[PDB]
RNA sequence: UGGAGAGUUUGAUCCUGGCUCAGGGUGAACGCUGGCGGCGUGCCUAAGACAUGCAAGUCGUGCGGGCCGCGGGAUUUUACUCCGUGGUCAGCGGCGGACGGGUGAGUAACGCGUGGGUGACCUACCCGGAAGAGGGGGACAACCCGGGGAAACUCGGGCUAAUCCCCCAUGUGGACCCGCCCCUUGGGGUGUGUCCAAAGGGCUUUGCCCGCUUCCGGAUGGGCCCGCGUCCCAUCAGCUAGUUGGUGGGGUAAUGGCCCACCAAGGCGACGACGGGUAGCCGGUCUGAGAGGAUGGCCGGCCACAGGGGCACUGAGACACGGGCCCCACUCCUACGGGAGGCAGCAGUUAGGAAUCUUCCGCAAUGGGCGCAAGCCUGACGGAGCGACGCCGCUUGGAGGAAGAAGCCCUUCGGGGUGUAAACUCCUGAACCCGGGACGAAACCCCCGACGAGGGGACUGACGGUACCGGGGUAAUAGCGCCGGCCAACUCCGUGCCAGCAGCCGCGGUAAUACGGAGGGCGCGAGCGUUACCCGGAUUCACUGGGCGUAAAGGGCGUGUAGGCGGCCUGGGGCGUCCCAUGUGAAAGA
């Protein structure tokens, strides 16, 4: 009356908080990101995205926001930022942006 | 091969989108007559391009909406406010129907 | 993972054997891919294996490991022997 | 199973000599000689109108009372027939004609079917040299229906060898009497048999 | 290659018409009876409750330890310590616990079936190709030390390894924004900008093996969408607020009111919406000449569920039967504070029931998981057990044997029957005894070769001392239904509208072929009957294939709504219709 495999849910949980944390700081470097450009900001908002990005791309590695829809929250954050910059002036630093 | 139907414009009051009215007709499965029969469609209109009476070929389509699953293909014949105005008919029939 | 394998057919105490290409996942006696020959244990009939060898040759190349018995007979009908 | 019991007693109640008895119901009395009407307290009263049923009948349990046979059995053969391709009454006949018990019947190695039955019961019979125990095995063209070599010293197999020394037998039955063995050519042809059945009443009973 | 009809309304007839019977079938059960074997098959009811045992693991060739051992070292002093090796125990880490197995509760629906879509997608392991793996840092169990609880378990502190986690690097390549090109829904290409890799382990250690990373593809498996088809009641006629559409977001692998904010006012219905009832669907099965009806057990496919209801986490995959959380009902533990559990896995128990099996053997085979391998796991499976539950084969003898024993049954008193039946003579020899004795099993593995091809060798059988072969050998089981007509088979007693029979028509009131019995006979035979249910006959829902003056059946009559139906000639279109080719129609079944 014992599976020791019962550790299955053991380390279910370990990845539980390693997945949420990498999630959850993804989130709130998005939401920074995109305040700096619907403030009319620059460098450290192109700053922000490219280490978000970065960050996106780098949980896509392993199981916790795997595949593509990494490449979603990228393409919903350059969207959302660059139209944002354009909504006020200087689209400056190279950054994430294509020229 | 994505079905492609062709029916008649019977409303146009819903943005973006014709309710189609398809009819078809075959060799009663029992009883051998040929049986008419009929069967409304939404289906999607992004430039409100068509309207009332318009017979319209309609095709099968990635979803659009709960039941928006076909896409407005060509125009065969303007008029035929006739066909509507049998649609239209059989409508209100029904109101002379109830208790 | 899809297997050149052994079914079972026959009755009791009678096997015969269907060599099919399978999904690993999938029962014995389920469905299958192909079948691509037959083999009775017992040798009964002078004819007691057969095999397809064109299409032995086709589902190795797409990649699908045979059961260690039903290669076995795939070597007995030649798939392997080369030149 | 088969039947047991009396015998030359269906020689009777049928109306038509039945051979079941072999050598007996063939020589002054299968009682048909004696009584040919049937059996029991009502047996020489008058008959009466018989029905068209009553008719297709008898001359069903006629057919099968003849080749000592079970109903069950009977009728599958008969089932089995008519859908096989040609004239189903025949070929149903051809089939009965075909089962080992009565072959060996047939061939001369028994006088009686009944007799003939229990040879192949207890293996004194093969079928291409095997050894055979099923009565109902189907005989097809070209089998040769051998004694045992092992039972072949059997008095009851002499004694029944010797009378068959000068008999001429079946137009489809070949017949080496020395080496006790016997062939089985062809299946016969309604013709060939002289039944004392109308098989064509056989067909009408398992029709309604 | 295929079609049978009969009884019964009348004093008699023709017709209408119902009822009824002959046939086939079943996961059956019940009665009397019951010898052998093979292959099938066996909770249809309470998706009620479950004792006990087994049913999912595995890898030391990813890593560090605890406990029990053995051996060898530093010293010539044996306290302390380095190395090697064997058990064993969990822990970290990986792959598998989403397969396999069970059940039909729910579901009238894109659930299924069938044909298509995906420019709207995913796929671990397997195959093919291209290119890589350079540095550094970190933690948590185990172990040790505490504290709380009766228990289940739990909180704190400290040390540590890795194929565990992270940072920097290289970017074959790929992701994302933008621009352009092809292409046309989000498909392929290219250019600046940004962003993203990796793990090591084993040796027959410099050359291989098992792995790692990124990418394109292949194979397999899936998600989603659409056309058509899919039971009963209209004594259910009107339904609808995420409702129908939009714009923008969220969410997912991906479309989508799937979800949210806001705008529009839509959407569905007699071609039956909404509502109620019932039900898993199919391949197919039974029946029918056929069309059709009925059905979906066993086997195969799909689906849905895992005490009842929600929910999410992990992960290639689940919203997970033997994983997690909460509510409910229930059962046990309890120091009353709190805990534990979930056979619709295999067996078995109990309850309901007219009724449904062994708490069996084996991993030998096939198949699945993990493993380089040896192997370990597998109530999938392969087998044996029980039950005439079904199908098939076989047995209870074979040949002789009286003008015919006895007994019993009739009898017109001579006779007739059971009956070649027995007794009795010969012959074979199911059972049973002894002897021998399988196929199912040659692979993985080792050696040779090159871990390839090819060649060589070794191990292994549950069933089982069964099948089958050879020798010996005993005359060795028969029942059940029926006999008025339909329908095959008749006499005598008993009984007197009694007792009783009866599928329908009908039998019994002192001569009953109908009741009960005996003799006899008919029909089947290890079965025969019975009851229930399905198709048939029933052209008795009639499409094939019916009808309405009086038999049941013309609306009390009109007007005309939708709907059905449409004169003669010509031309266009080719939707119905027809023809050719082609794809599909899995397997099993027939």
């Amino acid at each position: 009356r014992n599976l020791s495999a019962l550790k299955r849910h053991r380390q279910s949980l370990k990845r539980r908080l390693r997945n949420k944390a990498k999630k959850s700081a993804i989130k709130t470097l998005s939401k920074k990101a995109i305040q700096l450009a619907q403030e009319g900001k620059a460098e450290e908002a192109l700053k922000i995205m490219r280490k978000a990005e970065s960050l996106i791309d780098k949980a896509a590695k392993g199981s916790t926001l795997h595949k593509n829809a990494a490449a979603r929250r990228k393409s919903r954050l350059m969207r959302k930022v660059r139209q944002l910059l354009e909504a006020a002036g200087a689209p400056l630093i190279g950054g994430g942006l294509s020229a | 091969p994505k079905k492609v139907l062709t029916g008649v414009v019977v409303s146009d009051k819903m943005q973006k989108t014709v309710t189609v009215l398809v009819e078809r007709q075959f060799p009663h499965p029992l009883y051998g007559k040929v049986i008419k029969r009929s069967k409304k469609y939404l289906a999607h209109d992004p430039e409100e391009k068509y309207k009332l009476g318009d017979v319209v070929e309609i095709i099968e389509s990635r979803p659009i909406s709960k039941r928006k699953r076909f896409r407005v293909l060509r125009l065969v014949e303007s008029g035929r406010m006739d066909l509507v105005e049998k649609y239209l008919i059989r409508r209100q029939n029904y109101e002379s129907l109830s208790k | 993972m899809v297997k050149i394998r052994l079914a079972r057919f026959g009755s009791k105490h009678n096997p015969h054997y269907r060599i099919v290409v399978t999904d690993a996942r999938r029962k014995r006696d389920g469905k299958y891919i192909e079948k691509i020959g037959y083999y009775d244990p017992r040798k009964t009939t002078p004819d007691w294996l057969k095999v397809d060898v064109e299409r032995a040759r086709y589902w190795l190349s797409v990649g699908a490991q045979p059961t260690d018995t039903a290669r076995r007979l795939l070597r007995q009908a030649g798939v392997f022997r080369q030149e | 199973g088969r039947y047991i019991g009396p015998v030359c007693r269906l020689c009777r109640r049928e109306g038509v000599k039945l051979y079941l008895k072999g050598e007996r119901c063939y020589s002054p009395k299968c009682a048909m000689e004696r009584r040919p009407y049937p059996p029991g307290q009502h047996g020489q009263k008058r008959a009466r109108r018989p029905s068209d049923y009553a008719v297709r009948l008898r001359e069903k349990q006629k057919l099968r009372r003849i080749y000592g046979i079970s109903e069950r059995q009977f009728r599958n053969l008969f089932e089995e027939a008519s859908k096989k391709k040609g004239v189903t009454g025949s070929v149903f006949l051809g089939l009965l004609e075909s089962r080992l018990d009565n072959v060996v019947y047939r061939l001369g190695f028994a006088v009686s079917r009944r007799q003939a039955r229990q040879l192949v019961r207890h293996g004194h019979i093969t079928v291409n040299g095997r050894r055979v125990d099923l009565p109902s095995y189907r005989v097809r063209p070209g089998d040769e229906i051998a004694v045992a070599e092992k039972s072949r010293n059997l008095e009851l197999i002499r004694q029944n060898l010797e009378a068959m020394k000068g008999r001429k037998v079946g137009p489809w039955l070949s017949l080496d009497v020395e080496g006790m063995k016997g062939k089985f050519l062809r299946l016969p042809d309604r013709e060939d048999l002289a039944l004392p059945v109308n098989e064509q009443l056989v067909i009408e009973f398992y029709s309604r």
